[PDB]
C-alpha cells in the first residue's frame, strides 16, 4: 500500500524489487511448467470450498475462464478457497465459517 | 409457471450452474436462504447471495449481475409483480421464485418459459382462466370480454396476503434430496414463526403448518434416539412445545414479559396508569410473589416454575384471555442453550430492523443472517438484547400514541401518524417495523376503546422517513378481528388513491400495503382514501 | 419376517435387507413407522403415522408393503406405498374380509403377495389389481421373493423331540408359470429351528436355521438343497451369534451383524454390517488337495445362478462365466501339474473330466512334462471321450 | 509447528465409515480406497471421513479404542503410572475432537468419552510438567519420553527447548 | 518408489526441516517427484465431468500434497534467506560426494540474495563510510546456525553407544542406546548425522 510505500526508501524499494522477481524465479523453475506458487496454501486445506464475504467494494474477479464474480460489500460468493486465498489475506474477503 | 417437482425441475437443473440468490429482509427469506445455503454447500453449487431490501435495489443488484448469471433465485420477493417488465431480462434467463406473497400475478402463472414459481399448487390459490385475461358485433364481443376481463382480475387482485412459509417450501425439498438437518428443520420452524409473530397468517393456517412440522420433528427425534438410547448432549433436541404465548419471557422477568408482550399489554391496558393495577391481581391471583415475577425467569425459584404454564392458562380463563397458550417448538444443545421459535424469531428480526446508525442496512441483514447458526451464538444473544430493547421502545411508542389520542377515526378507516424528532421514531422509520408497531397499536386500540364501531376499522399508519428528499412512510393494516383471514386490500387502495390524486407515490417495500410518499401529498391521498373506501 | 426383531419391543426393526431399514416406535410422543434406504438416490427417507398399527412390512426396489392385524370394529388391511409409480397417487389400501387377518407378506418385481391366517395365499400386482389366488398347504411362517419367483414356507405337521416340522411351496411366476417345488420338506440343523429365509442378490434362494446352518437351492444337482456354512465357526459363545441381513452369490457374501447376549441386534446404536465370505465342509479341509476342490465346488454351487438365469430367458454378463470357467480351468490345471508331478494319474484323469475339450488338449502338455507317458494316454483317450459326449 | 499441522497429520489416520453412495475404487496417490458399497462398512482417512460427514454421504463407527471401559481402564493405569503409559492412538486428542465434533450423533456415549480423553490429557500434561522441571533442576542433558504424542509434545516443547538451550549456553559459557 | 512411500518420505523430509536448526540436505527426487504426481494427476482431472464425487476426492488429497511440498519448501527457503552467508559457503566448500544443501535453484536464489543485500547495504551507507570501513564480510556479519538446539527425535532403527555430553566437563559424558520407536529430547549437534541418514525422525 502506497502509505506503507511512503515509509520505503528508494534503496530499499529497489531491494524489494530485486527480491521479488528473484522469488518469483525460484517459484517459476520448481515445476515441469508454470512453477509452483509457495506463496499460496499457507495454512492446512480443510475444505475444498469455503464462503467469503465482500469487505471491500473491489470490481469482478474471474473464476473460470469465461465466468467472474462481482465483489460487491456485502455479497457472499461460495468459491474455491486456492482462489480466494489471496484477497482473503489483503482483507478484500472474509471467510465466514469458524 | 408452478414448478410440480422441486427436487426435478429446479433443484437438479441449479445444482450444475452458477446461481444468484436475491433474498428479501426478512426472518422467513433469512431461514429459507440458509437451507437453500446448507444444500448448495453440500453440492459445491458455486453460488452468490446478494441482499435486496426493495425494488429498486433488486432492479440495480439485477442490472449488475445480469450479464454473469443465468439462473436466478428469489426469496420472498417477485411473485407478486411482474418480473418479466420489472427487469426486462435477456430471453434466455430463468428466475425461479420462492415467494410467499399473494395472489401471484398472472403474468408470472402463465409465463411457460422464463419464470418458475417455487410455490405449492394446494396453497390458497385461485388463478383466473387463461382465455379471460389473454388473447360491428364482433368487435362489440371484444370490448364487452375486455370488460370482463378488468372486472375478474380487479377481484383476483384486490386482496394481498401471504401463503406456505418459503423455509418450509425449501426444507420439503431438503426432505425430498434427504439432506434435511436438524438445524434446517429449525430454519423451517423459525420461518414459520415469523409468519406466526407477523400475523402474516391465519391461526387456522399456523395450526395446520404446525401439524405438518410436528412429524419432521418426531422423525428427527428418532433418527438416533429412544427412550433409553439417548445423545450427547451436544446434539441439538428439538422439541414441540405447547407454550405461553409471552415474548422472551426465558431471557428476562416475567414481570416484562407480561408488560411488553402485545396481548397482555393490551388486555390490561398498562399503557394506562390504571392497568398496572389490573395486572397486580392478575399475578395475585395465580399467588407469584412480586419480587419473583420481577426476578429474571433463569434466577426464578423452580418451585414457582414446574406448573407455571398452566396456571397462567387457568388464571388467564378465569380473566378472559382465553388462549394464553401456543403450539410451538424450542430447541436445546449443551446444557444452558434454551430458545422458544418466537425468541429466535425476535433476536434475528431486531438484529434486521436495529436503530444503530452505523454501517448499513445489508450489514444488518449479515448480522441477522450470521446468528442463525450456531456458530454465532454470541451474535444470537445480542439480538435478544436488542429485542429486548425493540419491545420495550414499541410500547413506549403505543403509549404515546394512544394517550395523545393519535389514533383518530378517519371513518372508512383509523388513522395514526408518527412525528419527526420524537422518541424512537428513528427506531421505527424502517417499514417491518413500523408494520409491526401498527399491528401491535391496532390490537392496544381495540382493546383500550369502548366504541362497538371503533373495534371492526382498519388502520392507516404514517411515519417519518426522508428529510432529503421530504418523504413519509405509510402502512395499511386490517382490522384485529379473531374472525379476520388476514387479508387487506390496501396494496390496491394505496395505488387508487395515488393515481386519483396524481401524488408522488413510490412503491419499493416488497409489500404492496407499505409505499413512501412525499409529505406534501399526504393530505390529498388520504381524501382520495376516504373517497375510495367511502 | 426375514430380517425383523420381535414384536414385544417398543422401537424396533420391522425389515432389514439389502435395500434399507424400516423402523417403528410407539412411544409417549407418538406411534409411527420410518422408512430409511442403504443409498440415499434410491428414495427419500419417510415417516407415516402409525395409528392403524401396521406390524408386519417389507421393503423392494419400487415398494414398500404394510399389513395389520384385525380388531373388532375394523378388519386387516394391506397397505403399500409404490414410491416408484409414474401415476400421482402412490398409496393404495385394500380391506380383508371379516374375521380374516394377514399372516404374513412379500415384495417381487411388479407384484406383492400375501399369506393369511385363512391358510389362503392372494397375489397382486404393484399397482393394486389382485392376480391369482392359492391355498397354502398348512399354517405358513414366512415367504420370500425375487424376480418372478416366489418362495414360500410353512407348517406340514407337528414336531417331536425338539425338531420342527415344516416345508416349501416355490413358484414362478413368469411368462410360463410353474411350481418347482410343491410340498418339499425343508432341512435344518436337529433341534433346531428357522430363523431367516430370503433370495441372494443375484437370483437363487436361500435359508438359515437357529443353529447357523447356511443354506441354498442347488440348481446345479436337481433343485436339492446345498448347505454352504455355518456361522458359529466365524462366531464364538453360545448365546453370541450373527443375525442376517442378505446374501450375494457374486461376489459372494454374507450380510450379517453379530449380536452380543442377545437373539437379535438392539435397535440403537446403529449396528454395523460384517461380511462373511464362504468355505464349504469338506473334508481334509487343511490340504491343498482338500481347498482346490472347495474352490471349485463352491465356485460352480454359487455360479450356476447364469445358467438359471439363461433357463429363465435373462440376459447376464459373460464375463462372469468367463471368469468362472477360467478360475475352475486353471485350478485344475495346476492341481493336475502338481499331482502328475506327484505320479498319480487316475486322479488326474477324474480331475480332468470336469473340464472342456480344449482344456484335455492342453492339459495333455502338462501330462508330457516330466515323462508321465500313461497319463497324457488317458488324456487322450478321454479327449475321444468328450468328442463323443459332444 | 502449529496444531493445525498437529490436526493435519492426526487427519492421515484410518477411521470407519458406512456410505450411503455407490463408487468404485479410488486410486489415491497416498494408497487406494473402496469400493464404496451402501449400508457396509470401509476405512477410509479421517479427512475424507470429515468431509463425507459433513456433506452427508456417510456414517461414522467410532474406533475400537473409543469404548467407556476401554477409555477408564486407560485413564486409571495412566494416572498410577509414574511413565507416560502406551496410548490407544498416536493422536488420540485430536482424533477425540475431529470425532465427536463432526459426528457425536453417530458415537453413543461422547460426553463420556470426552471426559475421559480430557481426564487422561491432564494426567499427561502434568507428568510432562514434572518432566521439564526435573530437567531443568538435575541439569539434565537427555530424556527419555517413549509414549508422548505429537500433540501433547508440541503444547510445550518449543518453551521448553529454548530454555534448555538457554541453560547449556549458560552452564558452557566458561568452555574457552 | 511406490507413490504412497513418496508422500510419506516428504512428511518426513517436511518435520526434519521443521525441527533441525539448519538447512538440512536436499531431496531433488522426493521434489521432483512430487511434483509429477501432482501434474500428473492435474492432467487426470481435468479430463472429468462437473458433480462427480472422486474428482472433488481427488483434489482434496493433492490440495494436501500441495500443502506440504510448498510448506516444506517455504522453510528451506526461510533458512536459506537466514543463514545465506554459510550456506553458500557451504556449498562453494563442498568437496566430491557428500550431498549439497541446496538444489540448483535454491543456490541460484541464495547467490540472488547475497547480491542484491550485499548492493543494498553498500549503496545506502557502506559507500558513503571511511574506506576501509567500506568492506562487512556478511560471513561474519550474519550469524551461524546453532547446532547446539535441543531437539525432539523419535528414533527409526536402533542405535547404541550414542554419546551424551552434557556439559565442558569431559568426565560427565556417558553413552546411551537409543531403542526403535522411543523418543528423546536431546542437544541436535549429537544427532546430526543420524538426521541425515534417517535412522531419527525430528517431531
Amino acid at each position: 500500500p502506497n502509505a506503507l510505500r511512503f515509509h520505503m526508501a528508494a534503496e530499499e524499494m529497489e531491494w524489494f524489487n530485486n527480491y521479488k522477481r528473484s522469488l518469483a524465479t525460484y517459484m517459476r523453475s520448481l515445476g515441469g511448467d508454470e512453477g509452483l506458487d509457495i506463496t499460496q496454501d499457507m495454512k492446512p486445506p480443510k475444505s475444498l470450498y469455503i464462503e467469503v464475504r465482500c469487505l471491500k467494494d473491489y470490481g469482478e474477479f474471474e473464476v473460470d475462464d469465461g465466468t467472474s464474480v462481482l465483489l460487491k460489500k456485502n455479497s457472499q460468493h461460495f468459491l474455491p478457497r486456492w482462489k480466494c486465498e489471496q484477497l482473503i489475506r489483503q482483507g478484500v474477503l472474509e471467510h465466514i465459517l469458524s | 409457471m408452478f414448478v410440480s417437482d422441486f427436487r426435478k425441475e429446479f433443484y437438479e437443473v441449479v445444482q450444475s450452474q452458477r446461481v444468484l440468490l436475491f433474498v428479501a429482509s426478512d426472518v422467513d427469506a433469512l431461514c429459507a436462504c440458509k437451507i437453500l445455503q446448507a444444500l448448495f454447500q453440500c453440492d459445491h453449487v458455486q453460488y452468490t447471495l446478494v441482499p435486496v431490501s426493495g425494488w429498486q435495489e433488486l432492479e440495480t443488484a439485477f442490472l449488475e449481475h445480469k450479464e454473469q448469471f443465468h439462473y436466478f433465485i428469489l426469496i420472498n420477493c417477485g411473485a407478486n409483480v411482474d418480473l418479466l417488465d420489472i427487469l426486462q431480462p435477456d430471453e434466455d434467463t430463468i428466475f425461479f421464485v420462492c415467494d410467499t406473497h399473494r395472489p401471484v400475478n398472472v403474468v408470472n402463472v402463465y409465463n411457460d418459459t422464463q419464470i418458475k414459481l417455487l410455490i405449492k399448487q394446494d396453497d390458497d390459490l385461485e388463478v383466473p382462466a387463461y382465455e379471460d385475461i389473454f388473447r360491428t358485433m364482433r368487435r362489440r364481443q371484444r370490448r364487452e370480454w375486455e370488460a370482463r376481463r378488468r372486472d375478474i382480475l380487479f377481484d383476483y387482485e384486490q386482496y394481498e396476503y401471504h401463503g406456505t412459509s418459503s423455509a418450509m417450501v425449501m426444507f420439503e425439498l431438503a426432505w425430498m434430496l434427504s439432506k434435511d438437518l436438524n438445524d434446517m428443520l429449525w430454519w423451517a420452524i423459525v420461518g414459520l414463526t415469523d409468519q406466526w409473530v407477523q400475523d402474516k397468517i391465519t391461526q387456522m393456517k399456523y395450526v395446520t403448518d404446525v401439524g405438518v412440522l410436528q412429524r419432521h420433528v418426531s422423525r428427527h427425534n428418532h433418527r438416533n434416539e429412544d427412550e433409553e438410547n439417548t445423545l450427547s448432549v451436544d446434539c441439538t433436541r428439538i422439541s414441540f412445545e405447547y407454550d405461553l404465548r409471552l415474548v422472551l419471557y426465558q431471557h428476562w422477568s416475567l414481570h416484562d414479559s407480561l408488560c411488553n408482550t402485545s396481548y397482555t399489554a393490551a388486555r390490561f391496558k398498562l399503557w394506562s396508569v390504571h392497568g398496572q393495577k389490573r395486572l397486580q391481581e392478575f399475578l395475585a391471583d395465580m399467588g407469584l410473589p412480586l419480587k419473583q415475577v420481577k426476578q429474571k425467569f433463569q434466577a426464578m425459584d423452580i418451585s414457582l416454575k414446574e406448573n407455571l404454564r398452566e396456571m397462567i392458562e387457568e388464571s388467564a380463563n378465569k380473566f378472559g384471555m382465553k388462549d394464553m397458550r401456543v403450539q410451538t417448538f424450542s430447541i436445546h444443545f449443551g446444557f444452558k442453550h434454551k430458545f422458544l421459535a418466537s425468541d429466535v424469531v425476535f433476536a434475528t428480526m431486531s438484529l434486521m430492523e436495529s436503530p444503530e446508525k452505523d454501517g448499513s442496512g445489508t450489514d444488518h441483514f449479515i448480522q441477522a443472517l450470521d446468528s442463525l447458526s450456531r456458530s454465532n451464538l454470541d451474535k444470537l444473544y445480542h439480538g435478544l438484547e436488542l429485542a429486548k430493547k425493540q419491545l420495550r421502545a414499541t410500547q413506549q411508542t403505543i403509549a404515546s400514541c394512544l394517550c395523545t389520542n393519535l389514533v383518530i377515526s378517519q371513518g372508512p378507516f383509523l388513522y395514526c401518524s408518527l412525528m419527526e424528532g420524537t422518541p424512537d421514531v428513528m427506531l421505527f422509520s424502517r417499514p417491518a417495523s413500523l408494520s409491526l408497531l401498527s399491528k401491535h397499536l391496532l390490537k392496544s386500540f381495540v382493546c383500550s376503546t369502548k366504541n362497538r364501531r371503533c373495534k371492526l376499522l382498519p388502520l392507516v399508519m404514517a411515519a417519518p422517513l426522508s428529510m432529503e428528499h421530504g418523504t413519509v412512510t405509510v402502512v395499511g393494516i386490517p382490522p384485529e378481528t379473531d374472525s379476520s383471514d388476514r387479508k387487506n386490500f390496501f396494496g390496491r387502495a394505496f395505488e387508487k388513491a395515488a393515481e386519483s390524486t396524481s401524488s408522488r407515490m413510490l412503491h419499493n417495500h416488497f409489500d404492496l400495503s407499505v409505499i413512501e410518499l412525499k409529505a406534501e401529498d399526504r393530505s390529498k391521498f388520504l381524501d382520495a382514501l376516504i373517497s375510495l373506501l367511502s | 419376517q426375514s430380517g425383523s426383531t420381535p414384536l414385544h419391543l417398543t422401537h424396533r426393526f420391522m425389515v432389514w435387507n439389502s435395500i434399507g431399514i424400516i423402523r417403528c416406535y410407539n412411544d409417549e410422543q407418538d406411534n409411527a413407522i420410518d422408512v430409511e434406504f442403504h443409498d440415499t438416490s434410491i428414495h427419500h427417507a419417510t415417516h407415516l403415522s402409525n395409528t392403524l398399527n401396521y406390524t408386519i412390512a417389507d421393503l423392494s426396489h419400487e415398494a414398500i408393503l404394510l399389513a395389520c392385524e384385525s380388531t373388532d370394529e375394523l378388519a386387516s388391511k394391506l397397505h403399500c406405498l409404490h414410491f416408484s409409480s409414474w401415476d400421482s397417487s402412490k398409496e393404495w389400501i385394500i380391506d380383508l374380509p371379516q374375521n380374516e387377518d394377514i399372516e404374513a407378506i412379500c415384495l417381487g418385481q411388479g407384484w406383492a403377495a400375501a399369506a393369511t391366517s385363512a391358510l389362503l395365499l392372494r397375489l397382486f400386482t404393484i399397482g393394486g389389481v389382485q392376480k391369482e389366488v392359492f391355498s397354502l398347504a398348512g399354517p405358513v411362517v414366512s415367504m420370500a421373493g425375487h424376480g418372478e419367483q416366489l418362495f414360500i414356507v410353512y407348517h406340514r405337521g407337528t414336531g417331536f423331540d425338539g425338531d420342527q416340522c415344516l416345508g416349501v411351496q416355490l413358484l414362478e411366476l413368469g411368462k410360463k408359470k410353474k411350481q418347482i417345488l410343491h410340498g418339499d420338506p425343508l432341512p435344518l440343523t436337529r433341534k433346531s429351528y428357522l430363523a431367516w429365509i430370503g433370495f441372494s442378490a443375484e437370483g437363487t434362494p436361500c435359508y438359515v436355521d437357529s443353529e447357523g446352518i447356511v443354506r441354498m437351492l442347488n440348481r446345479g444337482l436337481g433343485n436339492t438343497w446345498t448347505p454352504i456354512c455355518n456361522t458359529r465357526e466365524h462366531c464364538k459363545g453360545k448365546s453370541d451369534h450373527y443375525w442376517v441381513v442378505g446374501i450375494h452369490e457374486n461376489p459372494q457374501q454374507l450380510r450379517c451383524i453379530p449380536c452380543k447376549g442377545s437373539r437379535f441386534p438392539p435397535t440403537l446404536p446403529r449396528p454395523a454390517v460384517a461380511i462373511l465370505s464362504f468355505k464349504l465342509p469338506y473334508c481334509q479341509i487343511a490340504t491343498e488337495k482338500g481347498q482346490m476342490e472347495e474352490q471349485f465346488w463352491r465356485s460352480v454351487i454359487f455360479h450356476n445362478h447364469l445358467d438359471y438365469l439363461a433357463k429363465n430367458g435373462y440376459e447376464y454378463e459373460e464375463s462372469t462365466k468367463n471368469q468362472a470357467t477360467k478360475e475352475q480351468q486353471e485350478l485344475l490345471m495346476k492341481m493336475l501339474a502338481l499331482s502328475c508331478k506327484l505320479e498319480r494319474e487316475f486322479r488326474c484323469v477324474e480331475l480332468a473330466d470336469l473340464m472342456t475339450q480344449n482344456a484335455v488338449n492342453l492339459a495333455i502338455k502338462y501330462a508330457s512334462r516330466s515323462r508321465k507317458l500313461i497319463l497324457a494316454q488317458k488324456l487322450s483317450e478321454l479327449a475321444v471321450e468328450k468328442a463323443a459326449e459332444l | 509447528m502449529d496444531a493445525a499441522e498437529v490436526e493435519f497429520l492426526a487427519e492421515k489416520e484410518l477411521v470407519t465409515i458406512i456410505p450411503n453412495f455407490s463408487l468404485d475404487k479410488i486410486y489415491l496417490i497416498g494408497g487406494d480406497l473402496g469400493p464404496f458399497n451402501p449400508g457396509l462398512p470401509v476405512e477410509v482417512p479421517l479427512w475424507l471421513a470429515i468431509n463425507l460427514k459433513q456433506r452427508q454421504k456417510c456414517r461414522l463407527l467410532p474406533p475400537e479404542w473409543m469404548d467407556v471401559e476401554k477409555l477408564e481402564k486407560m485413564r486409571d493405569h495412566e494416572r498410577k503410572e509414574e511413565t507416560f503409559t502406551p496410548m490407544p492412538s498416536p493422536y488420540y486428542m485430536e482424533l477425540t475432537k475431529l470425532l465427536l465434533n463432526h459426528a457425536s450423533d453417530n458415537i453413543p456415549k461422547a460426553d463420556e468419552i470426552r471426559t475421559l480423553v480430557k481426564d487422561m490429557w491432564d494426567t499427561r500434561i502434568a507428568k510432562l510438567r514434572v518432566s521439564a522441571d526435573s530437567f531443568v533442576r538435575q541439569q539434565e542433558a537427555h530424556a527419555k519420553l517413549d509414549n508422548l504424542t505429537l500433540m501433547e509434545i508440541n503444547t510445550s516443547g518449543t518453551f521448553l527447548t529454548q530454555a534448555l538451550n538457554h541453560m547449556y549456553k549458560l552452564r558452557t559459557n566458561l568452555q574457552p | 518408489l511406490t507413490p504412497a512411500e513418496l508422500i510419506e518420505r516428504l512428511e518426513q523430509a517436511w518435520m526434519n526441516e521443521k525441527f533441525a536448526p539448519e538447512l538440512l540436505e536436499s531431496k531433488p527426487e522426493i521434489v521432483e517427484c512430487v511434483m509429477e504426481q501432482l501434474e500428473h494427476m492435474e492432467e487426470n482431472l481435468r479430463r472429468a465431468k462437473r458433480e462427480d464425487l472422486k474428482v472433488s476426492i481427488h483434489q482434496m488429497e493433492m490440495e494436501r500434497i500441495r500443502y506440504v511440498l510448498s510448506s516444506y519448501l517455504r522453510c528451506r527457503l526461510m533458512k536459506i534467506e537466514k543463514f545465506f552467508p554459510h550456506v553458500l559457503e557451504k556449498e562453494k566448500t563442498r568437496p566430491e560426494g557428500e550431498p549439497s544443501s541446496l538444489s540448483p535453484e535454491e543456490l541460484a536464489f541464495a547467490r540472488e540474495f547475497m547480491a542484491n543485500t550485499e548492493s543494498y547495504l553498500k549503496n545506502v551507507a557502506l559507500k558513503h563510510m571511511p574506506p576501509n570501513l567500506q568492506k562487512v564480510d556478511l560471513f561474519r556479519a550474519v550469524p551461524k546456525p546453532d547446532l547446539d538446539s535441543y531437539v525432539f527425535l523419535r528414533v527409526r532403527e536402533r542405535q547404541e553407544n550414542i554419546l551424551v555430553e552434557p556439559d565442558t566437563d569431559e568426565q560427565r559424558d556417558y553413552v546411551i542406546d537409543l531403542e526403535k520407536g522411543s523418543q528423546h529430547l536431546i542437544r541436535y549437534k549429537t544427532i546430526a548425522p543420524l538426521v541425515a541418514s534417517g535412522a531419527v525422525q525430528l517431531i
